[PDB]
């Protein structure tokens, strides 16, 4: 029998920048991450007091 | 389309009373909140007082509270200002606005649309 042995390196993703208020980016996997104002639903566009 | 359109304002004598009727229009008026605002003509805004939704928990402000009455009626789209009693500081355009709630609930947060303005001038002559 016979046994492959591998040691991986260290995992860490890059530094990112926190959004503005407001701002909706485009995302992972068709999604629309948005990061909505005070006073408005998930979505951007929807009121929510 | 969506309006606020007030009007009943005029030149009265210091130490009277006005009656300052905003109207709505084809904004489900009896849903949002109304408040009326005091603009000097060169000393900036000036909160003056808040009406709520249903017409109740009526809060002024501290340099007008209690010489300034408001009401509401959601049958026929009307908030009413009742300006009892008034010095010569009290010239100024007075603004009914539209205003729900973002952070601060009941004073407002987000004046969306404002009404066009009436001119309150008193003087003694």
């Amino acid at each position: 029998d016979m046994v492959g042995h591998h040691i991986l390196g260290a995992c860490h993703s890059s530094w990112q920048d926190a959004p503005i208020q407001g701002t909706s980016q485009m995302g992972a996997h068709g999604q629309l991450q948005t990061f909505p104002r005070n006073g408005y639903d998930w979505d951007n566009q929807t009121p929510l007091e | 389309e969506v309006k606020l359109v007030e009007s009943g304002g005029g030149l009265v004598q210091p130490g009277g009373s006005l009656r300052l009727s905003c109207v709505g229009s084809g904004f489900t008026f009896s849903s949002y909140e109304i408040n009326w605002v005091r603009q000097a003509p060169g000393k900036g805004l000036e909160w003056l007082a808040v009406v709520s939704k249903i017409g109740d928990r009526t809060y002024y402000a501290d340099s007008v509270r209690g010489r300034l009455t408001i009401s509401r009626d959601n049958s026929q789209n009307t908030a009413y200002l009742q300006m009892n009693s008034l010095r010569t500081e009290d010239t100024a355009r007075y603004y009914c606005v539209r205003a729900w709630c973002a952070s601060t609930c009941l004073p407002g947060d987000i004046m969306d649309l404002w009404g066009p303005g009436v001119g309150v001038v008193v003087s003694s002559l």
